[PDB]
């Protein structure tokens, strides 16, 4: 048990997949000139815990955006247009001994999903609901929104082949906690926090949560998320 | 093996060679190569399958040695994830288009 | 066929540049030669993109970023007179199109154009790695207009530019038709963060939206 | 937790009880020469899982020839009439963490069992049917069979001084398994694997299983025997 | 004179032509792995004597899979899919010292034969009837069988230019013994043992037995077989 403390937000942890193999890092000129906040930014962010019941197919969140309302950094985001940060993410379970299921935490980089309905597009505010998550589903969906049927995730992929990226099984029979450090992935050494989703957290069930009829009738998952070395561009001339 | 935390019995996987044929018994893939994979201690039992090739392959069957014990507050019904990659490194050489797309 | 003993110890087919750098065909179009002063059926186009034909854009799509030099052969052919001359002009991404065969845009001296007369080897042209970013973005989760507007999961720094194609003979007797086969190849090929192969199969050419397709083919039991 | 290997076949184990405190041991003749095998022989064969429920009164195997269809030791019985060897007995319970009971787990060398009705035999089926066990019963019983009564087990003795043989209480209240080397007990060398049964493997309940209305109605006891340090006599001419 | 033994098989002999100037060897990977006998395997499988007339025109045996019923080597066929071996062939004549003749003993890797009457095939027992051996013919054939022809052995060459492949001649003038060593001969390091017949051992007649009205009508060819440097596949895990 660590009790570890960022700024001023404490969590309780209970080992670390480090994205790719590499630590976030600062970019290291005065014709372009970063600004690292440093102070806040890089404390815990707790989002809503998720209850997770038998039926439940997924969730995804899209980052860095899903902070927008996340206090400093949130703020941050409409001052600066430009940014990167790295985004510790644990996400525990905390269910109980005789509680059993499986999940897939995976970041995923890139993650461009696909219209319910093909031959046209979804309205934008269907990726995203900013700090809650949108749902997968169990099977087809029709309509302007996102094709959010698991076995076919977002991207047209197979759902069990999603290992790929930077990953972590979180099976209850063992442990509870997971977490991932992604060093932002970027093709460009800064871009807008609105337009741009690095990555899309999601996190689907593959064994179902399965118990008796004396237990509670979910699982909480709960998501904390820390900006690791955020720089934005320069405000002050030069 | 995603199960209970309590949930506790015995499988047998059993591999067949390419050439041979598939045990119809638990006892006849007992006498081949097996490994009993106590649940309750290790939840997680990994093999290494050779002589994988092309240019009539192998088996892996499992078996209920035992049944899943369970104490009356665990759920009965369990489920078990399989997992596949290169073992220790991996020769491949003539490349070709996918039969896949059309 | 039967099952042998297929023994060696080789990984040197399986680089990103012995997997990638294969030239496919991936532009027919046809052109004429006269008739129609104002026709859009006298020249070429073809934006370049690697999502032409889904046999290359799977593979694309097995990373997430890549950069790479692009070196394209065009085989142009001719139906139905004179010896034929032809012009394949590359536009940058930054660059002025034509409208007709016969625009002032032909004659730009920043778009670089090769002149092929018939009867010599195909003419090469090479392309350098011209994105304004670090790599060429196989899928771009965002929007290209701030603010969560229109054009999802199009990006402006995977352009790559067009190609331009028509005779240099302002007229001809007889109607002369040809027809050119764009090949395009990889070339100086880096790939970063992998991806998991695509299962559905396409539906458009600028989008990744797709019909819910099962996971395998199905068998009887799960012990058959 | 250790995995242990032999040959073809691995179990996962989680002390080892050395009956009367000797290994098992090679012979060590131009006269007569035996064969050491070696090669299989030794890989672990696991019998069929027996289910203990609240009323079982025991279970008891006899070997040799318990092993009499087990591959190629059950094999090289046919072709070799002399022979001697170890046996390694694991014996897992793999119960839950509500169930309560205990098991004698005995290997009894030279168990001559009485008949049901004295004044006759039995037609030596009823002494062994190879891999399955014969129970035990909680009463007398009659007829041209064993008298498979506990409290007096085989042989006319109390069974509660049964522990005089290598032995190994199995209490699932703290352990599980069991292990026992039994080094060849005999008064000759070498002796034939199919008239001489050279111990008895019986596992008696005394504390008897218990449960409530939830959990599952049996306890699957699992037997695996590694013959070691098997030898047999000589084919080959001198 | 000298006594060889192998395992528990001993003969009797009375030089060795080794095939193709080497000698049988092993292969020597964690992907592949071989299986080596050794036990058994290498002792010497003699076969069927063959009677040898005034008007006899040869036999063939096609290995490996000539010794597809013999003892382990016969039994390993079965349960291991890939293998090679090496195969010393001693064929004795022990004729009188009136009796006269000559034997061509030649093993001809890769015998592809040709059927019968052409534009067919042959339902595939004719090239081999495990043990015994297909005799040639002093004439032309006809039916859905192999060309056994002599003069055109059976691959369509001279059978008198069947010396280049690894021979030895028995004169009964002089010798009465061949022993031959063919160093497994194939394109890939281990094949099937039921598909693919490694070589030919063919034994013909050049010049004809000859003898007077008291001398046995007959002389009888004795062939052994040691399968030297057997490996097979692996069957374990890695």
């Amino acid at each position: 048990v660590r009790s570890m403390t960022l700024g001023n937000s404490t969590i309780t942890t209970q080992n670390v997949v480090v994205g790719y193999g590499e630590w976030p890092s600062y970019l290291s000129t005065a014709e372009d000139q970063p600004t690292q906040p440093d102070v806040a930014t890089c404390r815990f962010y707790t989002l809503e815990s998720v209850q997770w019941e038998k039926t439940s197919p997924g969730w995804w969140w899209k980052f860095p955006e899903a902070l927008k309302n996340m206090g400093l950094f949130g703020q941050n985001m409409h001052y600066h247009y430009l940014g990167r940060a790295g985004y510790t993410i644990h996400v525990q379970c905390n269910a109980s001994k005789f509680h059993q299921g499986c999940l897939l935490v995976v970041c995923v980089p890139e993650a461009e999903m696909g219209c319910a309905d093909t031959d046209t597009t979804f309205p934008a505010t269907e990726l995203t609901t900013e700090d809650t998550p949108h749902v997968f589903t169990s099977d087809s969906i029709t309509g302007k929104k996102v094709q959010a049927a698991v076995c076919n995730a977002g991207m047209g992929v197979g759902v069990g082949n999603l290992t790929i990226f930077p990953h972590q099984w979180i099976n209850l029979r063992t442990n509870n906690s997971a977490t991932i450090v992604i060093p932002y992935i970027n093709s460009v050494p800064m871009d807008n926090m609105f337009r741009h989703y690095n990555f899309t957290l999601m996190i689907i069930p593959f064994a179902p949560l399965n118990f008796t009829d004396g237990a509670t009738a979910y699982v909480p998952i709960t998501v904390t998320i820390a900006p690791m070395y955020a720089e934005y561009n320069g405000l002050r001339l030069a | 093996f995603c199960g209970s935390a309590m949930a506790t019995g015995k499988l047998l996987i059993s591999y067949s060679p390419p050439g041979a044929s598939v045990p119809t018994s638990r006892k006849d893939a007992m006498l081949g190569t097996h490994i009993v994979w106590d649940i309750g201690l290790q939840s997680s039992c990994v093999l290494c399958v050779p002589w994988i090739s092309q240019s009539s392959a192998g088996y892996i069957t499992c078996w209920y040695q035992t049944n899943i014990v369970v104490p009356p507050g665990a759920p009965t019904s369990c489920d078990v994830l399989c997992f596949a990659s290169a073992c220790n490194d991996f020769s491949v050489r003539l490349l070709r288009d996918t039969p896949f797309m059309a | 066929q039967t099952r042998h003993v297929v023994n060696f110890h080789s990984r040197s087919e399986s680089t990103i540049e012995n997997f990638m750098g294969r030239a496919a065909c991936v532009f027919m179009d046809q052109y004429k030669i006269n008739g129609e002063e104002t026709s859009t059926d006298r020249f070429a186009v073809w934006t370049i993109n690697i999502r032409e034909m889904a046999q290359l854009r799977r593979k694309c799509e097995m990373f997430t970023y890549m950069r790479f030099d692009i070196e394209m052969t065009m085989v142009i052919t001719s139906c139905q007179m004179p010896v034929l001359t032809h012009q394949i002009m590359y536009v940058p991404p930054g660059g002025p199109i034509p409208a007709k065969v016969d625009g002032y845009e032909w004659q730009t001296s920043t778009n670089p154009s090769v002149f092929w007369t018939e009867g010599n080897a195909p003419p090469r042209i090479s392309i350098p790695f011209i994105s304004v970013g670090n790599a060429y973005s196989s899928f771009y989760d965002g929007w290209s207009h701030f603010t969560q507007d229109g054009t999802y999961g199009y990006t402006t720094l995977n352009a790559m530019g067009k190609l331009y194609i028509r005779h240099v003979n302002r007229s001809s007797p007889h109607q002369i038709t040809s027809t050119i086969r764009v090949y395009f190849k990889p070339k100086h090929i880096k790939a970063w963060v992998p991806r998991p192969p695509r299962l559905c199969p396409y539906i458009n050419k600028r989008d990744v939206n797709f019909v819910v397709t099962e996971i395998t083919d199905s068998r009887t039991s799960i012990t058959d």
